[PDB]
């Protein structure tokens, strides 16, 4: 498919006061790879990122257009973006091509700027809004992630094993994955810190 | 007009001296189904032309309808100005060309009959805009059944009086009614003279069966 | 889906099944399929529904503001002109099988038909729908100039049970409506 | 997907399931399909996901506005009237299937409204995809002018016989309660559905997971 | 027009042990988007020591199970004595070959022991190729089990964790979780859970409920 | 069809390509340029349809000249690669989209050398090496084996010089001939055509 | 898939890769694609599984029964022609089989390539499969008919290596099987994970 | 094209239209659709011409060669027994709506039919044909069982001129045929 | 079968304590049309076995003639054996199945329904050769609206006597009525014991329309 | 795709091919031969599909043998020409058609040299000279220029010589090697190879 064209993975996964957010490396067309340093996860404010996957082009294409909106609203406001705000801003995006849609599906986590409180949602390719209370997962391989995700998670981790979950759901996922590779990164924020972190992954 | 709904069927048409005689039948036949079987395709214009068509008839309604205000619209002039019935018979083919090229048509084959200055008219418009006079003209299936009907007797004798051209009709009218399937036994004849446009009732025929006692 | 429609001398009588049907499978049980439009005129809808309904909201809306602006009640034909203008621009865009019947003071009772082409015409009786076919044999042997309102209620009843024993799209329950100078008798039936 | 709706003798309830499926996978276990309109009228949802969402927050912000002009609560005509009007215009390509409820002024109103523009009023409905298995429960069991209890029990059987119908949900029966007065939304109504637990050792270890390269950056 | 495929879900797992084999299977027969019944096992007890589960199309997962029992005593009036495990893993391919150019729409699994006595797995494809794993999952969910097997029974991606063979008693609660699991996000999964244990001692058999949803 | 070569060094970017002008059998031009001077420090190199090709690249030719003579100073080659994305990505949704490849070759006076890749669906990547056409399938795993990001620009001719003739033995399209340029802190730098004495 | 095979002063070099996918789906990680039919011949697997099983299984039942009859070996290039002639009857059909044949013959080493179009060829190098266009490159520059033993290890490893990087349907393990005059000898089977350690530094 | 069948005390009553038409055109005027087979036994065709006559052809060659060997008057279920064998068989490759009828001195008079599928069933009265859904609501309304010969014979002529008056594949004359025990009356009629 | 011409419709079945209970009704339409309003699609097998049928009707007559020679070929020898139910249903899916693989199918839909030795027998018989027993079978539109009513009461209650299954049976029957376009108010329940088979007549429904009244 | 020539003298044949066996980008072998003794005077040479060329080709090579061991004597050309033709017309309208397209040549000790031509829709003609394949097309017209029929066989490995040195120039292929015959009174001798220095 379109969406199989260039493939990728992203994944969510809340913690306690925390949640942390990966992705995988590998540029390519549909079986030659191209590169292993394409960005998929944008900072959008402090404490609170989001995560692209699908086709190349629209995943470049709507986080300028998303960055667009995002920087004319912190300035008409004060105040930064709420993360509710933010998954209405990207549906109503997305909404406009309804019939010209853009081939992408999106994954924001991020906490509260005035709270400690974690937040994840996922939307389609239209623009329906899903939020969760464990993880979201988006890409061509999402049922190897929903197979770790269901046998891995608990309910109040720490930002140590919260790390070593997500860890291990990446790597034995995107192996299981054939246009999906090539290393795996890791963002895991909290209210006092951000960690980035790159695994040890098979580049074959 | 992508697909006629509501269909009529042939339509004859011959001149005399002094005149142009038309008939047709009084069905609305849906694929099969004889559905309507009691209406008039047969438009008397204002006092010396006359129309009749077939194909699509709600597509016939819509042409019953402008054609029905332009010639209102001349009379309330009172210039002493009139439609000829040419002239009738060269906006009738503007309309069905230009309607064509937009490749939306009106499913339409369309006869024109008329009198005027002492002259008789008789002119074909298609639904591609192909448009001639003829001394005798018919549409649908009459083109292959009661033409050559009408074509022999022109060839050995080039006018006819009205008797003779009434009763000829009433000949190729008969033999459609044996050999097509979407043909009634209920039609009218329109004439025009002179003395102006005159639409008989709903004549019927008259068939002969005894070749249904042979084997 | 049957729908029918009789004149008699002091005014028309309305019919119609319900069974508004989806593929093989049953949508809604009971329906209205007769409209009305003003005090005096129904309309029987037949074709897509989505369609039928629709168109008669636009025409109750032209032919209710027209007669406020006379002052005057509006004619039957009036009311079968506003669906033939909808029906023959906006054709191989719908698929309607209206048929306008009701009282009028100029006229007393008419029956027009508009089919699915957007021809209009009017009859001494009109029958319309899928399964009007199966009747369409009957009725013809079965009418008789000259009857009364009783007899038009017995003879319409009659004649969508036998379509709506038979086709599949067909049945339900009989909606029937009288229009008359009195009034509108409308009542469910079966049998 | 399964949305049914039922009148009783005062007022009006509605029921939901809760599953979004994408292909043949469970996407979500907890949907909410249940949706807001007025503080009278509610919507159930059924068809495209999203194309259900952006519809009923567009008419129900058309009858906040309609309303505060007008001064009075509003009535499900108008909301019925608005429906079919905006989705008769895009000739059904937006796959939305809603069933339309509420109390006004003249009573209690149920519709139900199809993708191409065509509505029907009646006692009760179902939509979705299971609807052929919670009209049995309706057909068998339904009798004019129920009490309170008595409608609230139809729904949440007629739901749970599509949700154990293919298709059904990770079931959170949901219920709104209409009445002329008080008005109810229950999300856990019943849960039947209960994962087991799990009964193995997941034992992870603080160092197990090889890293190439850590960065940390402070904040305020 | 007629079409004479149709898929009707299931999924297969199997685990070749040191010295035994589990084969499990849920038991949900469906169509479409209905249900036909809830009680299915794909479970089918070939000989005392052999065990096959058939996916796919129900059709041919009948034939093909019939086909394979008669053979089974055509060898032993032939050669008086029964297969082995892997004898039958080499008739099998050459009977999904045999109708190459219209074919068994059925992935098969084959678990149970060898004649040393230990677990052996032969996985295959609906024209009959073929190879010994220590464990494969097969149908509908087989993308939902694979990366978890991975890391449990291959240890893969995991870091200074020592490699101790899989016991009984750990692998049973393996095979409990991972349907669990695949009960949640598969809608052609569930309503029970069977379950084949193939000792040196006979073969146990073992049922576990799972969600009617 | 035809070729592309894209290797990066520390402080200087090497570009070929080939100098071929096919027509379906016969090969019109032996001497044909794919070579786009856009700036004093950045070339475009385009590779696509018949029309789409000179239409296009022209398009941002022009462009980039009129940020020169209007604002007195010259675009980053980061910039001037983002600005051809942009132009893509529009015009992509459109009754007429442009069906070209293209990679990207600048030096900054900021930033050092820098090289970008191009597909027709518009996505940007920032490469230590890329190859377009089908030719690239066999040469790049020979880019892949022996390059060194601390690389002088000597092995750099000369590890082109064994990605184009194993070209020149597998692969069944004639390409006799093949310009090479080099870009450092001075500028675009021509160096010697390439061709083979095959037998 | 990626296989190659050449031929050099002492015997045939045969090596392939070990992950066999389904669609964007990988199956396996542990394929033995090179397929041993004698203790004197190869063959291998690329370009459909249970085709390229099936004919060289039915070869190898074939292979037998001529050397009982005629009380000698059979040669290299007959058991390429009769695997020829079987392929070519099911022409149209929709067979998928790019194999090659492998093993020391009376005339010395033996290298043949067959599709399942009918393209009986010999040769001295060959690579077949989806990422074989990425061994032709590496292969031929590092190519001698004059190299070493242990020298020719380290080409076919390295050339199945660069393989699997830029391809993605190649993965798993890289197995490497030596022909010698006597008979056929696997030399080892290493993880792609453990020659990036050793390639990288 | 329209044919009846209907039975009474006696024996059965036969009638059909003629019209064989081609598209639109009528290649024959005048025809007889009805066949017989034996001295009792008539059957009515419909569907393909080619292939109704190829068929009715093979089965009077079969059951008058079977009747030979028994010497005995043949069954009216036996013949119609070999039109469902040859129709079964050669569907896909047929289009035939045979109706057969005839006295029988075992059993009367009896109407069988067999559509184009292939089934067989016994029926007091059986209609077939393109024209035969129109008059398919008048016939059971005005069907009443314990008819005599003429009254039937007055049912079927009003049966078929309300299709052969409607559908333009249908009319032309009407052939009508009676077999009792006595004989067969065979007669051509028009009104 | 390429296209079925005379299809009939959905069959109920479901087992009790000491038999099985079938029902069917009596329609034999052709696409919309109910041309054949009284037919029968209940077959009696022997005295244990009993078979109905959806689908192609030409069909169905097709194997009530070949099923009625085998029992007849048994009954000849006299050896005091008979085709168990179960038989019936292994010999009918292989029939089924081999039909499919010369792309040449019966258009079916087959439930066996059998009470031998004291045990009950319930079978589904699908055109393309599935085949499973359960305590309750629906085939047509029936698996989509009168099998969740039977899933309910089973689960509920597993066993039933025969007073609770055959009024069981006529409310869903009355289900199919309303919201079937292919039903028919004209059935026929046909019920096997260890007292044999046993065939009612034409029953009927009662149906309710007070919702008419409502708007 | 790939050549065929087929230079006719007084009194000897010149026939000449290419040496490659690509598949689909790759050129896998470079030193593939296209030539089929089949007898002392008769050569033979087949282009077409992947199998049809050597399954077809190689049944009229073993039944030509046939014919002498068995009768003592050898074919003449034209006769085992016109065999050939009977065997794809006979296998035209079948299930399995054959796809290849040949030229023979071949000497007689009676009738001097002949040359024939064959298409995949098996049509003989004697020709002068004649081509296959893609190359065909560029080349023959330079034939049909310097052709003289009382030519020498020195002039006519020159003449060969500004045939293959167009395809060279203006052809997208490779084709680096070119394997010559030639036929005369005494049997078939092998000149030698053909190959191209280019640049």
């Amino acid at each position: 498919s379109i969406m199989s064209y260039n493939g990728g993975a992203v994944m969510a996964m809340k913690g306690k006061n925390c949640v942390a957010i990966a992705a995988d490396r590998r540029f390519g067309i549909q079986a030659q790879m191209v590169t292993t340093d394409f960005q998929k996860i944008f900072p959008m404010g402090d404490r609170l990122y989001i995560g692209l996957a699908g086709l190349a082009t629209d995943v470049q294409t709507v986080a300028q257009r998303l960055k667009f909106r995002l920087n004319l609203y912190e300035l008409k406001e004060g105040r930064q973006i709420k993360p509710y705000t933010l998954m209405s801003m990207v549906a109503n995006l997305l909404y406009e091509k309804r019939f010209g849609p853009y081939y992408t599906e999106p994954v924001i986590a991020g906490l509260d700027p005035k709270t400690f409180k974690p937040f994840i949602c996922s939307l389609d390719l239209i623009g329906c809004p899903m939020v969760t209370d464990d993880f979201v997962v988006s890409g061509t391989c999402a049922e190897q992630m929903y197979g770790m995700c269901e046998s891995l998670w608990e309910p109040n981790m720490d930002p140590d094993h919260l790390f070593e979950t997500i860890s291990q759901a990446m790597l034995n996922a995107v192996d299981r994955d054939a246009v999906s590779g090539m290393g795996v990164i890791v963002h895991i924020i909290e209210k006092d810190k951000i960690t980035t972190r790159t695994l040890k992954a098979r580049m074959d | 007009t992508q697909n006629p709904m509501v269909t009529g069927t042939s339509v004859l048409g011959v001149k005399f001296e002094g005149g142009v005689v038309i008939a047709a039948d009084m069905l609305g036949s849906y694929g099969s189904l004889a559905r309507f079987r009691n209406i008039s395709r047969i438009m008397r214009v204002n006092n010396s032309t006359m129309l009749g068509a077939s194909g699509d008839y709600a597509d016939f309604q819509y042409l019953k309808q402008v054609l029905g205000q332009m010639v209102i619209d001349e009379e309330l002039l009172g210039d002493g100005h009139s439609y000829s019935p040419r002239a009738i018979h060269s906006w009738l083919t503007r309309a069905m060309y230009s309607r064509r090229s937009k490749m939306n048509p009106l499913w339409n084959t369309m006869v024109i009959g008329g009198y005027a200055d002492g002259e008789s008219f008789l002119g074909y418009v298609d639904m591609l805009g192909v448009a001639y006079e003829a001394p005798s003209l018919a549409t649908g299936y009459g083109a292959y059944l009661a033409q050559p009907l009408l074509r022999e007797v022109l060839e050995k004798q080039p006018v006819l009086s009205q008797t003779e051209a009434r009763d000829l009709v009433e000949r190729c009218m008969r033999v459609l009614y044996y050999r097509d399937a979407r043909s009634y036994n209920r039609f009218q004849i329109a004439t025009v003279t002179e003395k102006g446009v005159e639409i008989e009732g709903p004549l019927s025929t008259e068939t002969n069966w005894d070749i249904a006692h042979m084997i | 889906t049957t729908i029918m429609a009789v004149q008699f001398d002091g005014g028309v009588v309305l019919g119609a099944d319900s069974r508004t049907t989806t593929g093989s499978y049953i949508a809604n049980r009971v329906t209205d399929k007769l409209t009305p439009i003003h005090d005096r005129i129904f309309c029987c809808r037949s074709g897509s529904a989505a369609d039928t309904q629709a168109v008669a909201d636009a025409v109750t809306y032209q032919l209710g503001f027209h007669s406020i602006e006379l002052n005057e009640p509006p004619l039957v034909h009036t009311a079968a002109s506003l669906f033939k203008e909808m029906c023959y621009r906006y054709r191989e865009d719908l698929m309607a099988g209206i048929i306008i019947a009701g009282w009028d003071p100029q006229e007393g009772g008419q029956v027009y038909s508009v089919p699915m082409g957007g021809m209009m015409v009017r009859q001494s009786f009109a029958i319309g729908g899928s399964g009007s076919s199966y009747i369409y044999g009957y009725v013809d042997a079965t009418y008789r100039e000259g009857m009364t309102k009783e007899e038009c209620l017995q003879f319409t009843a009659n004649a969508l049970a036998l379509a709506m024993e038979r086709d599949g799209s067909s049945g339900g329950v009989i909606r029937l409506a009288a229009i008359a100078e009195s009034g509108v008798e409308r009542q469910v039936l079966l049998g | 997907t399964t949305i049914a709706g039922v009148v009783y003798k005062d007022g009006i309830v509605l029921g939901a399931d809760t599953r979004a499926t994408e292909g043949m996978v469970v996407a979500d276990k907890n949907c909410s399909k249940i949706h807001f309109i007025s503080p009278n009228i509610y919507c159930c949802g059924a068809g495209t996901a999203a194309d259900t969402d952006m519809t009923t927050q567009l008419i129900s912000s058309n009858l906040e506005l309609h309303s505060l002009s007008t001064g009075r609560l509003p009535r499900v005509v108008t909301a019925n009237r608005m429906l079919k009007q905006m989705l008769f215009r895009y000739q059904g390509y937006i796959g939305a299937a809603l069933v339309l409820g509420g109390v006004d002024v003249t009573g209690p109103h149920l519709y139900s409204i199809y993708p191409h523009g065509s509505t029907d009023k009646l006692p009760y409905v179902t939509m979705g995809s299971g609807s052929l298995a919670a009209m049995a429960v309706f057909e068998d069991k339904f009798r004019p002018d129920m009490e309170e209890e008595e409608a609230k029990n139809l729904v949440s059987e007629a739901i749970a016989a599509g949700i154990f119908n293919d298709l059904g949900s990770g079931s959170n029966i949901d219920l709104c309660v209409i009445s002329k007065n008080k008005l109810d939304f229950l999300r856990p109504y019943t849960v039947p559905n209960k994962k087991g637990t799990r009964l193995g050792r997941y034992r992870c270890e603080k160092g197990t997971t090889a890293v190439l390269t850590e960065k940390i950056t402070p904040l305020e | 027009r007629f079409s004479p495929y149709v898929f009707n879900g299931g999924t297969i797992l199997a685990i070749a042990g040191e010295d035994f084999a589990i084969v499990a299977s849920d038991t949900r027969l469906s169509e479409g988007f209905s249900i036909h019944t809830r009680d299915s096992p794909k479970c089918y007890k070939l000989t005392d020591k052999t065990v096959i589960g058939c996916s796919g199309f129900h059709g041919d997962c009948l034939t093909l199970t019939k086909i394979i029992e008669a053979r089974l005593k055509m060898y032993k009036h032939s050669n008086n004595k029964a297969m082995t495990t892997g004898a039958i893993a080499a008739m099998l391919s050459t009977i999904l070959y045999s109708r190459r150019f219209f074919p068994y729409y059925v992935y098969n699994i084959i678990g149970g022991l060898d004649e040393e006595g230990k677990g052996a797995v032969y996985s295959f494809d609906p024209v009959g190729s073929y190879q010994r794993d220590s464990f494969k999952a097969g149908g509908s969910a087989s993308a939902m089990l694979q990366p978890l097997l991975d890391n449990q029974v291959g240890f893969k991606n995991m870091q200074n964790v020592e490699h101790v063979p899989l016991s009984l008693d750990r692998a049973m609660r393996l095979v409990k979780d991972v349907f669990i699991s695949a009960a949640e996000r598969d809608v052609y999964t569930g309503d029970a859970l069977r379950i084949c244990i193939v000792t040196k001692e006979g073969i146990r058999e073992e049922t576990v409920s799972l969600r009617k949803d | 069809m035809e070729y592309l070569i894209g290797i990066q060094g520390p402080d200087y970017v090497l570009v070929a390509s080939d100098r071929v002008a096919a027509s379906n059998i016969v090969q019109m031009k032996d001497d044909h340029d794919k070579m786009f001077k856009m700036s004093e420090k950045i070339l475009l190199l385009c590779v696509g349809e018949a029309g789409d090709t000179v239409q296009f690249a022209e398009y941002i030719q022009k462009n980039v000249q009129l940020y020169k003579m209007r604002n007195g100073y010259e675009l980053s080659p980061t910039a001037a690669a983002n600005f051809t994305r942009r132009n893509l990505a529009d015009c992509l949704r459109s009754r007429t989209p442009y069906h070209v490849n293209l990679l990207l070759a600048g030096y900054d006076e900021h930033e050092g050398p820098a090289l970008y890749y191009m597909d027709y669906l518009a996505a940007l990547a920032k490469a230590p090496f890329a190859a377009h056409g089908y030719g690239a399938f066999l040469t790049l795993s020979i880019l892949d084996r022996y390059y060194t990001p601390t690389i002088s620009r000597e092995r750099a001719v000369e590890l082109l010089r064994k990605c184009l003739e194993e070209l020149q033995k597998r692969f069944i399209l004639n390409l006799p001939t093949f310009s090479v340029r080099i870009i450092d802190k001075n500028g675009i730098h021509d160096l010697d055509n390439i061709s083979f004495p095959k037998q | 898939t990626t296989t190659l095979a050449f031929k050099f002063r002492h015997g045939v070099i045969v090596a392939a890769d070990s992950r066999a996918t389904a669609g964007a789906y990988i199956a396996s990680q542990t394929v033995k694609k090179v397929i041993e039919i004698n203790p004197y011949l190869l063959g291998t697997m690329a370009g459909g599984a249970a085709d390229c099983s099936f004919w060289e299984r039915l070869l190898a039942r074939q292979c037998r029964i001529y050397e009982l009859r005629n009380k000698e070996r059979i040669s290299v290039a007959a058991a390429s022609k009769l695997l020829a002639n079987m392929v070519y009857q099911y022409k149209g059909m929709g067979l998928s089989m790019g194999t090659m044949i492998c093993g020391w013959d009376k005339r010395g080493p033996g290298l043949y390539y067959v599709d399942s179009e009918g393209n009986r060829i010999s040769g001295a190098t060959f690579s077949v499969g989806s990422g074989s266009v990425y061994a032709y490159g590496v292969m031929d520059r590092g190519y001698s008919y004059d190299l070493e033993v242990e020298q020719a290890y380290d080409l076919a490893r390295r050339a199945i290596y660069q393989a699997t990087y830029r391809d993605a349907y190649s993965g798993g393990a890289v197995n490497l099987y030596h022909v010698r005059e006597d008979g056929w000898i696997r030399v080892s089977s290493d993880n792609v994970a453990d020659l990036h350690e050793k390639y990288s530094g």
